[PDB]
């Protein structure tokens, strides 16, 4: 069977994952991810991990968006 | 797919944990007068939770007529309850801080050096599998300092005579362990994390492994003389070998060791003078080595005691499995 | 405060949100290098994220349920706020997870182990019933669980 | 969770001897006919000890380690009491001719080493004709603690001569034993990473001495590897 090499993604690539977020400054930032994560390659790191970063701060950053929108809400008060 | 995560006791987070113990061993007013005070902190901390629940629900219970309101106005007397405790809560912050420094303080030196212990041991693991030990066991003996303390003495002066009693101890409890040959190695890998001012600057470093000048010594001896000049020139030159009147006695001595050159003997650190005997001579190495644990360890011999097991029954319990 | 730091949010957040998905499993000599690392990359140097995701109430209460008070320990415990994929636990000292359970105990749960009779059974009405779950003697990857 | 133990030879002979000692009983050291009869057990204790430490050194000590279990030290003690239960003029010169083909002639199928091992036996039972080192050991009378009290006289520091092996080894066996301590001790610093050495360490030049060291090793007789030899009769 034909044999396929999947390992890794393509730093090119790899920039454009988090700016495709605002679809569904921030260069600095979708720049930023694809270092921190090369940072770790150092003790090793997958795709799945790289993604699995995104999900949390998209998820968080959500989350205290909203609980510090509550907050003010009480402070407009 | 999964986050690997991994508690393993800190040497700082672990030194806290040996300090409550030990809190309590001493004395059991220390404990119980600590930690109730830090329990009501706590409560005042809800407390002041409770204040501040208030002021959400006034502005939005009922949105308008606020001033109007007399559940409002009770609001202000119950500012008073919080400041009340408020107050209670500054003045208990402030009162313990210094005193149960003091209390706490006493305690930590010893606990640094009993935290060290512990990570050294750990390490013994790595050259030799089944060198691993419970964390639990560990404690079960420093639970046995406090039992075993025993001594009419000032605190100050006896937190010193409890951590040598307790490396005694400690020793004992690996060497049933050691394979003879380790018995060594352990000593003086124990002594290396122990006090590291000794050891003072990269001596090790060249020691563990990581001539045109002298006549009267031996060729498989002047390579290493070599070797060593280059790596801690301070000291080569410091040694005056070169003048090879005192070392013409030392040299000569089978069960040199013993006889350092006495003027030096003031001059050099007590470790270097094995620095001196590895490149010297091997033949005394290893006597060498142990001599030198034997005296910073305080214990003559670097073997345990012997084995005999009715001796060592005492000691077990049915909680744990005596594995031989 | 908010105005301010609403506006250092994504960074906060960045950080923060790296931590947990990588240095899970390092040890703090080996976090913290990081930590630092990448806290002068973004030049924020101080807001030091411990005390920002939990607050002082937060810290003192897991010290009350019984949690270690050792710093690896609030570490490992803001790694709990990782859901999305199960946090795995090495616990020599039970007292970790025992603080786990037990901060979960007056909630819904369960607890179990690797090797047990009713292990399939269990896991079957947990899911159920979404009661949440602990399990004890984690020896590998069940596959069962992929 | 464990209660982790070594089961080993005793290191030091003292150390030896105070196992051996330490664990066996008062009242077989203690009869009526208390010092003539057990006289000969210390010996034995004594006689122990050094075949177990004459292992430390090899192949010239002993040409493999020899499992000296503590049961033949018991079983020579069982004997000695059997021999001894007999009434009077027991023997000491069949005592070390049994030992020697029961309990320790298993042990030895070397020609050299039942050289040796003859050497201990004849040496502390005799008939000759043609009391251990003085030193070492100052004779004692039956009393069990007095036994114990020649330990203490007894150096820390045990020697060749003490064995009758010759000095010279014990530098080399020292080297060897620093050696390995320090060795031990440098590997205890760092956890290595690893890394896939089959593509690497042969491409690394760890082969390449090898190679090196043939190619001028032959240049001049190159002709010889190369010739053809003629299968003779």
């Amino acid at each position: 069977c034909q044999v396929l090499w999947m390992e890794g993604w393509s730093n090119s690539s790899m920039k454009k994952i988090p700016e495709m977020l605002f679809s569904e400054v921030d260069p600095d930032f979708l720049k930023s991810f694809l270092l921190i994560h090369e940072s770790c390659k150092a003790y090793g790191a997958t795709p799945s991990q790289y993604m699995t970063f995104l999900h949390v701060y998209s998820a968080i950053s959500s989350s205290k968006k909203k609980e510090l929108l509550k907050r003010q809400s009480h402070l407009q008060a | 797919i999964v986050t690997e995560v991994n508690f393993t006791t800190t040497r700082s987070g672990l030194r806290g944990q040996l300090l409550a113990l030990t809190i309590q061993h001493e004395k059991p007013d220390l404990e119980e007068q600590k930690t109730k005070l830090l329990q009501q902190e706590e409560d005042k901390k809800i407390q002041l939770a409770k204040l501040e629940e208030s002021l959400l629900e006034t502005l939005a219970t009922s949105q308008g007529n606020i001033l109007e309101n007399k559940d409002l106005i009770e609001s202000l007397n119950q500012t008073k309850a919080s400041s009340a405790l408020i107050q209670e809560s500054l003045k208990e912050s402030y009162k313990l801080q210094i005193s149960l420094d003091q209390e706490r303080d006493a305690y930590l030196p010893l606990a640094e050096s009993a935290s060290k212990m512990y990570f050294i041991i750990s390490d013994l693991s790595k050259i030799n599998n089944m060198y691993r030990f419970s964390l639990a066991a560990f404690l079960r003996l420093f639970q046995r300092a406090l039992q075993n303390k025993q001594d009419s003495e000032n605190t100050e002066q006896r937190i010193q005579s409890l951590i040598s009693s307790l490396q005694h101890m400690v020793y004992e409890y690996i060497c049933r362990c050691l394979f003879k040959a380790d018995q060594l190695m352990f000593a003086l890998h124990f002594v290396r994390g122990m006090h590291p001012e000794l050891f003072q600057e990269n001596e090790w470093d060249t020691f563990t492994g990581v001539d045109q000048l002298p006549s009267w010594i031996d060729q498989e001896r002047s390579w290493a003389v070599a070797t060593l000049k280059i790596a801690l020139p301070s000291l080569y030159q410091t040694l005056c070998f070169e003048d090879a009147a005192l070392w013409r006695t030392y040299y000569n001595n089978s069960m040199c060791e013993q006889e350092f050159p006495s003027i030096l003997a003031k001059k050099v650190s007590l470790f270097q003078q094995i620095l001196v005997v590895q490149v010297l001579r091997p033949d005394r190495l290893q006597s060498a080595m142990a001599l030198f644990a034997c005296k910073t360890l305080g214990l003559k011999e670097v073997s345990p005691l012997p084995l005999n097991l009715k001796r060592l029954y005492k000691e077990t319990l049915e909680i744990e499995p005596i594995l031989i | 405060e908010i105005t301010e730091e609403l506006a250092t949010l994504p960074k906060r957040a960045q950080l923060a949100a790296a931590f947990i998905t990588y240095l899970s499993a390092a040890p703090e000599s080996l976090r913290k290098t990081c930590l630092e690392e990448w806290t002068k990359s973004a030049g924020l140097e101080k807001f030091d994220l411990r005390r920002f995701l939990c607050t002082e109430s937060e810290q003192l209460i897991w010290k009350s349920e019984g949690l270690p008070s050792d710093d690896l320990s609030i570490e490992n415990a803001l790694v709990i706020l990782q859901s999305r994929v199960c946090p795995f636990l090495i616990d020599p000292s039970s007292q970790a997870t025992e603080w786990l359970k037990t901060h979960l105990k007056d909630s819904r749960l369960e607890v179990i182990n690797q090797q047990d009779s009713n292990f399939i059974t269990a896991l079957e009405l947990a899911v159920r019933f979404g009661k949440t779950l602990i399990i004890q003697e984690m020896d590998g990857v069940e596959p069962v669980l992929y | 969770s464990s209660l982790k133990i070594t089961y080993e030879s005793p290191p030091g002979l003292k150390k030896n001897l105070m196992r051996t000692y330490e664990s066996w009983t008062p009242e077989q050291i203690s009869k009526k006919d208390n010092t003539h009869r057990a006289h000969a057990l210390f010996s034995l204790a004594w006689f122990h000890a050094a075949c177990q430490e004459r292992r430390n050194y090899i192949p010239q000590g002993w040409t493999k380690f020899y499992e000296f279990s503590l049961s033949d030290l018991r079983a020579g003690y069982n004997i000695i009491d059997r021999l001894f239960d007999g009434a009077k003029d027991v023997q000491w010169e069949f005592v070390h001719g049994l030992l020697e083909n029961a309990i320790y002639g298993g042990r030895i199928d070397n020609y050299f080493d039942l050289r040796v091992l003859q050497s201990y036996l004849k040496q502390f039972f005799n008939s000759s004709v043609i009391i251990f080192p003085y030193s070492v050991s100052l004779p004692q009378s039956c009393s069990i603690l007095d036994y114990r009290a020649v330990i203490e006289k007894i150096p820390e520091d045990d020697k060749p001569s003490f064995f009758g092996l010759p000095a010279n080894i014990a530098r080399s066996s020292q080297r060897m034993i620093s050696s390995q301590v320090i060795s031990q001790l440098r590997i205890l610093g760092r956890s290595i990473t690893a890394g896939s050495k089959f593509d690497r360490e042969i491409w690394s030049n760890e082969l390449s001495p090898v190679l090196n060291l043939w190619k001028k090793l032959n240049q001049n007789s190159n002709l010889i590897h190369q010739k053809v030899p003629p299968p003779n009769d």
